Formats: C-alpha cells, structure tokens, sequence
C-alpha cells in the first residue's frame, strides 16, 4: 500500500492495490486421441522424385511428432526452414499437411519460396504468402538424369500451390540419377496448411487428463485458454465444437475426445485492496478480495466478496471506511473490526391523526462548505514539452500539424477561463467595498 | 494477465495505473452520488403502525415487509429494468436493500414530519395537516384541502392507482434508466469486441499473437495491439468520465431535487 | 519549471483577500442589495431579522434572543477556528483539486521519462546518437507518447475543468443566492433552514460559512386540522394550531412560540362537517 | 418455371455455440426473395456457389456433375447420394444407360424435401425434411463436407421427384440462435430497409 500510493505514511482508507487471481494449476493439451505418424515414408525415399516443372505431393495426416526429427536423417543433407517464426514447428495442432517433392540444381535449394533470387518458386513451386513449411535437400544419389528439369519463364507468376497442365523453356545442369550447385538435387518440402479447425497433425505433446473444476491454462487442439474447467448444462448442435458468451468470449469446449460439454467458470479474480487506520496509527491491515467465494485464498465473508484479517462485528456504526454491499470497517478494541454499516439511528417517528412537534429551541449552524473555483493556471507548449523545443523534433512535430495549437490554445481556453471563473464567483460585487472602523 | 504483454505496457509508464485511478474516482463518485442524494438525513425513520393519514393510501409506495422489502411500486421498477472478464462491477455502498431502507426513511419523513426532517430530525404532523402547508406552498389556501379532503384523497389514491397502470403497461419511462443500462451494456461489450478487433496486427487476440510469433517479431505486433486495446481503453474510459459528469450533473440535479422536493416544496416553476 | 509552466492570476491572492472583502463588507453592512445595484447600507441586527422572515421565523423572536444568537454565532466561529486548527482534512475537496493537478503534472513528467518503445526517454540521447535516418522513428515514437499523454492530459484537465467550472457556477450560484441573498432553497446552503452565509478564500478555492438555523429543543402537543367556533370551521392565517393538553393555540411553524387563536390570527372558511378531525374551541375576538 | 422460395437455403457458418441471441456473419449465401428456378439432366452454371433442392421420395434424383467439363475425358467433380452414404469422385466419369482415369480424389460416406448448398477451397452443406414450385417454409443447413478438391468448379448438372435451384451473393446476414443453438431465424442484411 505504502508502495502502491508512494508515502512512508498512507492516511485512513481503503485502497485498491491489486486484483489477486487464482492461478492455473495445471496447463493441459487435448485432442483426439490420433492413431498413426506423418506418412513421410511416401515421399523421401520414393523411387522417382518429379521434374519440379510438375513437382510431386501427398498429404501427411493423422500423426503426432517432433517437426525438427528429420534432422536425425543419415541420406537428408540439408533442412532449411522460412521466415515467419520457425519455434512455432511444435506448437497448436496442425489441420492440414503435405510432402512436395522434386528434383533442381543443388543451388536452388534457397529457391524453393517465393521473393527469392528464385527460378524454382514463382514459375514452378510458388507458395501461398503465409503459408508455413522447411525445405530438406540431398544431392539425387542419397536416393535415385538430364530428364529431371525446371522452368525459367511465364507470362506472370503461376496459382500457389496448382500447376497449369498444357502443352514453356525448361533446363537440366550436369544431372544424372548418381550425382552441389550443378549437381540434381532431390527435394522434399513439408507443407503445412492455415485451416482453423480441430486436429490432424500435431507437435510431440499428447492428450493429457481432461482436468475438470481445476482452474487452469489449456489448450483443445488450438483452442488456447485460461480458465475453470466446470462441466455445463448446455447442449451444442453435433458439428459445434466450443461456444461463445454474450460476451462473444469462448463460453464453452466439447471435450475433443468426447461429447463432454465444458462451460468455463472464470479463473477467479478478486480487487484487492487493503483497509487500514492511518499507517502512522496501526500497522494492522485488513484484505479484501472483491467478488471471490472464501475458497482458495480471522476470515469472513460478504456479498462484496472475501475479507481476511478484520474481524466481524454484528453492531452498526458510522461508515469508518466502507468496504462495499454495506460493509464498513473500524479499527477499534485493538484490532480491524468489520460490520454492516448503520444507516443512522433509527428512529420510530410519535406519528398520529392529532400529533404534533414543535422546535422550543434551536442552534445556528455556522458551516463550511468547501468549493474549488479554479485549477491552479497551469500552461504548457507542447514543443517545449514533447521537444524541449528542439529544431529536429519540432520539424517533424509540424508533421503533426493542428494538435499542437489546439492543445496549446485549449489550455489556454483553461488558463483565460480560471479567472473568468474567479470574476464570475467573486466579480459579483463592481466596486469594492471599505468595512467601517 | 499475460507477463510478455505486461512486459511492453511497461513502454508506457503511469496509464493503466492512471486509468485505474479516474475509474477509482467514478466508483467513489458513484457511492458519493448515492450517498448525496439519497442519506440527506442521517437516520433511519420506522413506519407508524397505524396507517391514519386522513385517507391519502401510501400502501403502493411504502414497504410491505413480507417482499428486500420493497414498496409494491419498486417492484414494477425492478421487474421492468434488465461482460466478466478485466471488467467488473462492483457493489453499491449502499446496497438495493439499504436504498429501500433509506427511501423508506425518507418517505417515513416526508409523510410524518414535512420538510422539518430535512433541517432538524423529523417533528411529526399529521398527513393532511401537511398537506394543507403544501396547499399554502402553491399560494391555495390551507382550507381548500379539508373542503375537499377525501376527494383529494381519491384523486391521490387514483393518480396513484394510473401510476401502477401505466408502469404495469409500459416502461416508456423506465427507457430513462434501461438507457443507462444501455449505454453501460454498449459501452462494455463495445469495450470487450474492441479485444477482437486487430487494430493492423495479424490477430485481434494477444494470446494467437503469442502462440503464433517469436518475441523478436511479436513486439512488433503486441505494441500494435497495446496501443489499439490503450487508445480504445483510454477512449472508454473518457466515454465513461463524460458520462460520469453527465450523471454528476444528473446526480446533484436528483439531490436538488430531494432537498428541494423531497424535504421542501420547491417553488421553482416546473 | 521543466517547459510545463504556471501562468498568475489576474486576481492574486492578496486581490483575493480584498475582493472576498468587498463581498463580504457587502453582506455585513449592505445585505443582499449590493448584487441588484446600489449597496443600500442596512444594520446587521436590521440584516439577520430579514434572514429569519425569510425561513418563516417571525423576526421578533431574533431580537427578542438578540445577543444570546451572536454568542451562538461566535462560539461557532470559534468551533470553526478550532475546527479548522485541528482538521487539516476538513479542506479534502481543495487540496484533493491540488493533489490532482500536482498527479496530473508529475504524471505527465513521469511520462516524459516514459520510452514508449523508444530507446530512451531523454530526447537529447537520440540527438545525441542517431542520424535523422533513424533517430525520426525513435522521436517519433516519443512524440506518439508525449503527445497521448498530453491528449490525455488535457482531456483529464478538460473534464476537471469541466468539474471546476460546474462547481464555480455552483459557487457564483451561492454567492449570488445564498450570500448576495438568501436561499428558500433547503438544503442549497447545507443543512438547517437558511438564513445568511459568508466567503472566505482559499488556494484556488472558496469556503462559505452558512450561517443556517437548525431547530433543536421541542415540546409534545396535541393538534388538529382546523377548529368550530360558531358551527363555522376557523383556520390559521400562518403557523398551525396545537394543545398542550387543556388549551389551544396557533404556533409559528419553526419554533414554540404559543398565541390564543383569535378573528385577529384566523379565517372563516363555511361550516366544519367537511374536515377530518376538526376540533370544537373557543376563538377570541380582540 | 420459377417460384419466390424466401428463406430457405441458410447454412450454419461455423462450429460455434452460442444460445438465445441475435448473431451476425457475412458469407456467400442465397439472397432473400429467393426466386428459383423449378425443373421437372440439363447442364447449368455453378455461378457464385449453388443452392439446390430437390422434393423427391420416389428417388429418382441421385446427385450431381460438378466442374468444369462433367462429361468424363479428364477431371471434374461428381456426387451421387442415398440419404448420407455419399460416393464423391473426379474422374474422367462412365455412366449407366438405364440402372432403374485420374480420380485425383475419391471417396465412400416430393416428400423428403432435401436441400444442398455448395461453395469455396470447397464445402458443402445439407439438410433432409420432410413435407406434404419450392413451398416458402423454412430451413437451416449443416456443414456436412470439406473439399481441398482443388476443381474449377463452375458448371453443374443434376443427375437422376422434382427439383429447384438458386445462386449464392457475398451478403451480411443476420441470425437468432437459441436455446441450443439452433438457428431458429435470420435476416438478409440488404433485402429491404426494414431487414437493414
Ligand atoms: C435555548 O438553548 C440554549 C442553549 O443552547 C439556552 O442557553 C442557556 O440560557 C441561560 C439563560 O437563559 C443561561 O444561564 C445558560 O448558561 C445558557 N446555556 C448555554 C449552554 O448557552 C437557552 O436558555 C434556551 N432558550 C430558550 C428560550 O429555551
Ligand atoms: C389502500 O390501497 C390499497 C391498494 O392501493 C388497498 O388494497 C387493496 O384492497 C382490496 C380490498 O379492499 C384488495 O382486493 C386488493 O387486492 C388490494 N390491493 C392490492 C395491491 O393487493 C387498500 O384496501 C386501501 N385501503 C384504504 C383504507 O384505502
Ligand atoms: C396549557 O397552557 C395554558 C396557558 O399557559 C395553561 O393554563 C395556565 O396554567 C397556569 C398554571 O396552572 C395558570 O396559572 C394559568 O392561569 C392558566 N391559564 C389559563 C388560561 O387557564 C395550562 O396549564 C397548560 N396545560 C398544559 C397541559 O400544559
Ligand atoms: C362540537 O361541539 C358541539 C356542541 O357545541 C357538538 O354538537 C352536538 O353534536 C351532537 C352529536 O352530533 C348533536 O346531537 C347535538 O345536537 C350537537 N349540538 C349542537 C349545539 O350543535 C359537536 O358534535 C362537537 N364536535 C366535535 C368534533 O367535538
Ligand atoms: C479417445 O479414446 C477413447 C478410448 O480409446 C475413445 O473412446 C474416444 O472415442 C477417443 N476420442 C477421440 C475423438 O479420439
Ligand atoms: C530414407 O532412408 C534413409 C536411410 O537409408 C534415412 O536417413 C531417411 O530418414 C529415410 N526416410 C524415410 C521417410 O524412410
Ligand atoms: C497519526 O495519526 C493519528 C490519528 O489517526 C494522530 O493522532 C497521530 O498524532 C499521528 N501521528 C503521527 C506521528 O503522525
Ligand atoms: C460462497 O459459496 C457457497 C458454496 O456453497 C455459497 O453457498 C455461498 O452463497 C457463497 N457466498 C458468496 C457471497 O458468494
Ligand atoms: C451476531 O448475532 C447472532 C444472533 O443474532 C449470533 O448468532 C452471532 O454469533 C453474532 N455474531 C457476532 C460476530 O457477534
Ligand atoms: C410524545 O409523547 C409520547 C408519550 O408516550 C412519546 O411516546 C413520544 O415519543 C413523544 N414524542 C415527542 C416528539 O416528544
Ligand atoms: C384518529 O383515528 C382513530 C382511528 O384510528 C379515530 O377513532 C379517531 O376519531 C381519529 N381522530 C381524528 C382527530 O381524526
Ligand atoms: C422469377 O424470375 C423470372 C426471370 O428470371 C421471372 O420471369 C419470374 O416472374 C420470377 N418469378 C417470381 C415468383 O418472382
Ligand atoms: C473454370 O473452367 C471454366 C470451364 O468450365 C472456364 O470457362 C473458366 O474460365 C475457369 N475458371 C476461371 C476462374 O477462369
Ligand atoms: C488425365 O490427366 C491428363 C493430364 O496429365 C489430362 O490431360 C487428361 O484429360 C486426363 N485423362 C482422363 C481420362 O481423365
Ligand atoms: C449410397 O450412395 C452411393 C450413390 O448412390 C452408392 O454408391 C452407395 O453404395 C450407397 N450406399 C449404400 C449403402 O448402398
Ligand atoms: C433444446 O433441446 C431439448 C432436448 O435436449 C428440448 O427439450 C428443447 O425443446 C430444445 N429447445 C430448443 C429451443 O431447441
């Protein structure tokens, strides 16, 4: 608190400081339960690996793995990989794969994407723009000719991932099937697609525990999460797969193994804040948890949340320092004691059909009432503020044309407005006026 | 909650704490507003037992113990009248219960006593005793009650009566409130779908940023979504302090009005 | 001091002291006369006797605990002085609107001192380090800052502005009507019935002193709605009927002050059948 | 010959859940005011994706031609159903007169009033229900099939009760969910004022 509100004392009050929250206890993966590998064994020992000019591909399917296990290869000689964060290889779930496969010049093993110095891609192997994937190489005889052969020219650019079947300037380097940058090299690409859907071919993780009524992180094939995992009492159509709040948040998971229909319960937070007399006064504290069940967290309860560390009172007083739901609190013969707050006394009025009170008595009640008039009159450049009114800042604050002069001018507005609401207060009176000796 | 995002709000200092800090303020102002129009008096008043008002038949507007023991009339309120996540509400100081309790003071008052509670404690009259002061407040003789007493009554009793009907019927009052409600709802599940907008990032949520890019690129995007998701708070929030003095305006209106109209008779035209 | 800077007033302190003066010479020698035009001199025993009308205590009852008022009125000056002496925290509103301009500022100074995802918040670092090559994408990521936050900022100052001012028209409002006059208004002077109020200033603020009546000692009586004298219903001309218990009387309605109910006090208003708990008396006639 | 069908041919857009609440989409759907085409074996084009409804229980209707060519010789897409057990192909096709190479993919699954909707890669929605020209009632359709199939598909022909068809429009809709997320009602966006 002291911390929070930057004082070796603090005053009487309560204070927020905080939002405690109930932390996840586990962090989960789940999918199907998936029944075989990435059918790699099609592809990269295939008895004829394609001219790239009409490039090979099958789909991989159904398969748990690490992406980066083809670097254990003895035949593979390279495994280069593109731009677009490559870790990512063992993260979420993927929907959609394939193996594309061919035979190039060893040197255009770079040439197999798109922007390149490439003759391979845009002409050949072109790639859709996001797209995700790694390039692995060997020179042909790590497997199995002047017949394997690459395209140089089109009109424009060929469809990502399609190839143009028609009846066009091909080329072979020094190619035979037992033969870096002349030599044919054998290619396969592996070709991961963007689809959000549930799973198909997935990182090294498995299908853990389906942890109910936990808070925690999870994941359902790429349905990322935090929160209780609490069981619903809501049906999906057979096809929906998770649900959405009011809100439009994800209200809900079907287990992906199963029809067990989770709804979340929020991973609970709760404002913290801290009820105390003057830090100079007492050093006790009482700790509120705004919202929260007393759970996993003297203690006491309210309809405003969790409270530790005031004590409960049934009395009612005047709202020492309020707490919320009519919960106030005191620190009194000592300790923090916490009550629902009086509303005033009470008072059943001598009412009737011929009753009555009259005054015999009363005070005068000379009272302050406290009211501000003005600000204090501050002003501001923002060239001397933004740039110190430095040349080369101030040039390109004038990129930013107007909201100099207006913010300047609307402080101004301020500035010329503080004593017109000091005339328009106290200017009531034209002259001035001389009290008697 | 995310540390790698908590990592770059960092970038921008004091904010979030700043923003906290106006919306500390608007829930003090709220309690404050509640506690200023309504705790006028510093206690509460019971109810007589016996119901001798000289005809006039609070029935409808005062408690019924058996209800939180609302009025009847409330309950029409209630009835009539209608998210979670980073946002919250928080509860009234004065709960809905403590508000009937202090309504129900009031009206105690303002039946028993006139407008003397609102400057001492309350020294009891009876009903149409005061009601001949109120009578003497439009410049209509204190006579002209009595002359017509139960009549008055009556067309009190059946005013009251159209009033159940007309709140039973429709809200098209109650569209004043269900319009805070509204703006509130909007405002917030503006603020909320504002998460799922992209703001020029490669996603809306923080968490696919997260789990699509490593963090050397992903700052890229994150400063992008902090500053959408900041400017769109910030935006907010200033929606909510413009409509907090609107409803500061409304508040000290609402308490003028019960110091006013509630513990006096404001000769004030319309 | 730091390119952030304060302007005067117009009206310094001391020009303050001397208009709050002004004012406040107006309302003790002048009454409420000084706000429509000519400050018509008028006794301050003359003044709070026009104060006590105007909360329907007959002025009479002023005069008739003359001095004894005034050593109520000083002894709550000098509660207020004792008040005041003691509570540091009775002036929250004006040092809260300082606390909050003094956050506004260091805030937006911590601000300067905020990077922004630049790679210094001292501007004279890139200056010093950079060609405009680079150096125009870090300042102007500093910029992007400093200029939210003054955006913000001023919005913040804007809408307290916006506050200051509703309050300084709430203020003028008291002064106009609560000084410069007296409120009918119950409770647009704080509580009791309203009487008179004084200003005093404060940094950037005011304080008024509302001199409002609170009633306090009463008595249990008997009343009724209207009395029979002739078959003929009577009725107060101002103030109520009451009984201790064995006679009748008309009161004022704000303090205990007993008449016998009189043709001097009362009307005729036709015969009595149509009230609800009429009484039978006897009314005099002078 | 042709009839105003409204309402039918909607689909549902996604695997989301949601209950009791008035959500909203964009995608290519039947435009309102929906006047098919009736039929009662002609080749017809695919256009911005097809909605299709056949009235049958006779089963004379079998399914469709899809593509580009249709008439076998190379690749175009065809379907053939009895209620779900769908046979799907591309091949360069051979056909039976009287039954009362390069199959790049291939795969095994008036009173039924069933109704198709076929769109981009590929999809296709569905639904059976029973009645007793298209009658203005109405329909929601599920998302029974995705299709990297990878075909130009822009002609089509029924093969082989009665029959009706309509095209698909890039349009802003409207929908009701409810208690089990059903989509129980829906709006067309740009039909009129009143349903924009
Ligand atoms: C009204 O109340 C005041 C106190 O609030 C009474 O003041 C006392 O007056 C007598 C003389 O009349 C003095 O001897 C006492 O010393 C006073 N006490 C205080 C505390 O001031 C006053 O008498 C009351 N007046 C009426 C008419 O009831
Ligand atoms: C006071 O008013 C209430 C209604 O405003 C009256 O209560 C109704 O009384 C009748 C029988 O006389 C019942 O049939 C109704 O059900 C009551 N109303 C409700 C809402 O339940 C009450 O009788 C009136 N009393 C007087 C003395 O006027
Ligand atoms: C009601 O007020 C009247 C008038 O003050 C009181 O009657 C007077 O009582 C005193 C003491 O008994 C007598 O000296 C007077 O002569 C009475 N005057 C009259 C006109 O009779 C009466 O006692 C009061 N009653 C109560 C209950 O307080
Ligand atoms: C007021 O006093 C009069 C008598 O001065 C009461 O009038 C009598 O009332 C009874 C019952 O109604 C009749 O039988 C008599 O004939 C009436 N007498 C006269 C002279 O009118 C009257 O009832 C009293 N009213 C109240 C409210 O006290
Ligand atoms: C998960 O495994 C269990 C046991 O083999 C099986 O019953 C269940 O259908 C599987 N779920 C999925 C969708 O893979
Ligand atoms: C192909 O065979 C070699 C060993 O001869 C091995 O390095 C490589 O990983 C194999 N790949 C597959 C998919 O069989
Ligand atoms: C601390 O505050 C209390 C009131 O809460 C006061 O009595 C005391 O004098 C203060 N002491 C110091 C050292 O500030
Ligand atoms: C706390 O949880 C228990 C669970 O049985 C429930 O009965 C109680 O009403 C809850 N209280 C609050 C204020 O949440
Ligand atoms: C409050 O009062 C109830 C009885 O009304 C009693 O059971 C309870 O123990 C009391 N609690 C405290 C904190 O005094
Ligand atoms: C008036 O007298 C009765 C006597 O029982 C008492 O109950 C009531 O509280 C008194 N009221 C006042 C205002 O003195
Ligand atoms: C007051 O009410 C009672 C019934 O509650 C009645 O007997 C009495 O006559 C009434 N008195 C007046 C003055 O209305
Ligand atoms: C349907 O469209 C045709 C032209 O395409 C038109 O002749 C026919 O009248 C229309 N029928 C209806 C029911 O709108
Ligand atoms: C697809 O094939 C058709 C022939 O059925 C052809 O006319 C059309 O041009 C092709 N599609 C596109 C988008 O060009
Ligand atoms: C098979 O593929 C070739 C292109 O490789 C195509 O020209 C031909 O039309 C196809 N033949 C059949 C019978 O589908
Ligand atoms: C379902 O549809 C296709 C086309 O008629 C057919 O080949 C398949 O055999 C049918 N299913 C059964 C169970 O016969
Ligand atoms: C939801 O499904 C239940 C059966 O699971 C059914 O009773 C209920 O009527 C359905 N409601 C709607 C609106 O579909």
């Amino acid at each position: 608190t002291k911390c929070t509100l930057k004082s070796f004392t603090v005053e009487k009050g309560i204070y927020q400081t905080s939002n405690f929250r109930v932390q996840p206890t586990e962090s989960i993966v789940r999918f199907p339960n998936i029944t075989n590998l990435c059918p790699f064994g099609e592809v990269f020992n295939a008895t004829r690996f394609a001219s790239v000019y009409a490039w090979n591909r099958k789909r991989i399917s159904n398969c748990v793995a690490d992406y980066s296990v083809l670097y254990n290869s003895a035949s593979f000689s390279t495994f280069k990989c593109y731009g677009v964060s490559p870790t990512k290889l063992n993260d979420l779930c993927f929907t959609n794969v394939y193996a594309d496969s061919f035979v190039i010049r060893g040197d255009e093993v770079r040439q197999i994407a798109p922007g390149q110095t490439g003759k391979i891609a845009d002409y050949n192997y072109k790639l859709p723009d996001d797209f995700t994937g790694c390039v692995i190489a060997w020179n042909s005889n790590n497997l199995d000719n002047y017949n394997y052969l690459y395209r140089l020219f089109r009109k424009s650019n060929l469809k990502p991932f399609e190839r143009d079947i028609s009846t066009f300037p091909l080329q072979s380097y020094g190619f035979q099937p037992t033969n870096v940058g002349y030599q044919p090299y054998r290619v396969v690409v592996l070709s991961f697609e963007l689809l959000h859907a549930p799973a198909t071919v997935c990182g090294p993780k498995k299908s853990t525990n389906l942890v109910k009524n936990k808070c925690v992180n999870f994941n359902f094939n790429g349905l990322t999460g935090t929160g209780v995992l609490t069981e619903s009492n809501k049906k999906f159509l057979p096809f929906q797969q998770f649900g959405r709040d009011i809100a439009d948040t994800t209200d809900a998971v079907r287990d992906p193994q199963t029809l067990e229909i989770l709804d979340i319960t929020p991973c609970s937070f709760g404002g913290v804040s801290v009820i105390t007399p003057g830090t100079n006064t007492s050093n006790q504290v009482a700790v509120l948890y705004q919202g929260v069940n007393c759970t996993e967290v003297n203690v006491f309860q309210t309809r405003a949340g969790c409270l530790i560390g005031a004590e409960h009172v049934n009395n009612s007083y005047e709202c020492d320092i309020p707490i919320g739901a009519g919960i106030c609190a005191s620190y009194q013969t000592q300790s923090i004691i916490a009550y629902t707050m009086s509303l005033g006394a009470e008072n059943s009025v001598a009412y009737s059909n011929n009753s009555i009170a009259i005054p015999t008595n009363f005070t005068i009640s000379v009272t302050t009432e406290i009211l501000p008039v003005s600000m204090t009159k501050t002003s501001v450049d923002c060239t001397m503020y933004i740039c110190g009114d430095s040349t080369e800042c101030s040039n390109l604050l004038l990129q930013y044309g107007s909201f100099c002069t207006q913010l300047n001018r609307a402080l101004t507005g301020i500035a010329v407005e503080q004593d017109k609401n000091t005339q328009e207060v106290f200017a009531q009176v034209k002259q001035i006026y001389k009290t008697p000796p | 909650d995310s540390t790698e995002c908590s990592n770059l709000l960092l970038q921008y200092g004091s904010f979030c704490t700043q923003l906290n800090r106006a919306l500390t303020g608007i829930a003090v102002e709220q309690d404050k507003n509640t506690q200023e129009v309504f705790a006028q008096v510093k206690q509460i008043y019971k109810t007589p037992p016996i119901k001798d008002f000289g005809g006039f038949n609070f029935s409808q507007i005062l408690p019924d113990p058996s209800k939180s023991k609302r009025s009847f009339i409330e309950d029409l309120l209630f009835n009539k009248v209608t998210k979670f996540n980073g946002l919250t509400v928080l509860p009234p100081l004065l709960t809905d219960e403590m508000i009937a309790q202090y309504t129900s003071a009031l009206l105690a008052g303002t039946i028993t006593s006139g407008w003397t509670f609102g400057a001492g404690a309350a020294l009891q009259i009876p009903f149409a005793m005061q009601m001949a002061y109120r009578f003497n407040g439009i410049g209509v003789t204190q006579n002209v009650l009595y002359e017509n007493q139960k009549l008055i009554a009556n067309q009190f009793n059946s005013a009251i009566g159209k009033i159940q009907d007309s709140l039973s019927s429709t809200a098209s009052a109650l569209g004043k409130l269900q319009d805070v409600v509204n703006q509130n709802a909007q405002a917030l599940n503006t603020l909320v779908k504002q998460l799922s907008s992209n703001f020029g990032a490669i996603s809306s949520v923080l968490n696919d940023i997260l789990s699509r890019l490593d963090k050397v690129e992903a700052e890229v995007q994150i400063d992008r979504l902090i500053t959408g998701r900041l400017q769109s708070l910030q935006t907010y929030v200033t929606q909510q302090l413009i409509r907090a003095a609107e409803i500061r305006a409304s508040a000290n209106l609402a308490a003028t009005k019960m110091s006013e109209c509630v513990l006096g008779q404001s000769k004030r035209v319309d | 001091f730091n390119g952030l800077t304060v302007l005067p007033p117009l009206l310094t302190d001391e020009m303050i002291a001397q208009y709050t003066s002004a004012l406040l010479a107006g309302t003790i020698t002048s009454g409420w006369t000084f706000g429509a035009g000519a400050a018509l001199q008028i006794p301050f025993a003359m003044q709070m006797a026009y104060r006590f009308n105007g909360i329907g205590v007959t002025q009479n009852v002023l005069y008739e605990n003359q001095k004894l008022i005034a050593n109520q009125f000083n002894s709550a000056i000098g509660k207020i002085q004792d008040s005041l002496s003691s509570t540091a925290s009775a002036l929250g509103k004006l040092q809260d609107v300082v606390n909050q301009n003094a956050q506004a500022l260091n805030t937006l100074v911590k601000q300067l001192s905020s990077n922004f995802g630049a790679i210094s918040s001292v501007l004279n670092d890139i200056l010093s380090r950079l060609d405009k090559v680079e150096a125009e994408v870090q300042i102007d990521r500093l910029i992007t800052g400093r200029l939210q936050s003054l955006q913000t900022y001023v919005t913040q100052q804007l809408i307290r502005a916006a506050e200051i001012r509703a309050s300084a028209n709430l203020a003028a409002t008291k002064m106009s009507e609560c000084v410069l006059g007296q409120s009918k208004r119950v409770d647009f002077c704080g509580k009791g019935y309203h009487l008179m109020s004084f200003p005093q200033s404060a940094p950037h603020g005011v304080v008024f002193l509302h001199v409002t009546y609170v009633p306090a000692q009463e008595k249990n009586f008997t009343t009724a709605p209207a009395i029979c004298h002739d078959g003929k219903a009577h009725f107060p001309r101002e103030g109520v009927f009451v009984s201790n218990g064995t006679h009748w009387f008309v009161t004022q309605r704000n303090f205990y002050e007993p008449q016998i109910i009189t043709t001097d006090n009362t009307f005729v208003s036709g015969n009595c059948d149509v009230v609800i708990g009429i009484v039978n008396n006897t009314v005099y006639d002078p | 010959a042709y009839t105003n069908s409204f309402t039918r041919g909607v689909y549902y857009p996604d695997k989301v859940f949601r209950s009791s609440v008035l959500h909203s989409t964009q995608d290519l759907f039947l435009p309102f005011f929906s006047n098919v085409t009736w039929f009662h074996n002609p080749v017809l084009p695919f256009n911005d994706g097809v909605y299709f409804a056949s009235t049958e229980k006779s089963n004379i209707i079998r399914g469709w031609i899809f593509g580009t060519t249709l008439d076998s010789k190379t690749q175009s897409l065809l379907i053939v159903n009895n209620a779900t057990n769908v046979v799907i192909k591309v091949c360069e096709f051979q056909f039976c007169n009287d039954p009362f190479n390069n199959c790049t993919f291939e795969y095994v699954s008036f009173k039924n009033l069933r109704e198709f909707v076929f769109k981009n890669y590929f999809k296709i929605y569905s639904k059976h229900t029973p009645i007793n020209d298209l009658p203005q009632g109405f329909s929601a359709l599920e998302p029974l099939v995705d299709l990297p199939i990878g075909i130009n598909i822009t002609r089509f022909q029924t093969l082989l009760a009665a029959y009706y068809v309509g095209y698909l429009q890039p349009r802003t809709f409207l929908l009701k969910y409810n208690e089990n997320g059903t989509i129980t009602d829906a709006v067309d966006c740009a039909l009129d004022p009143l349903s924009e």
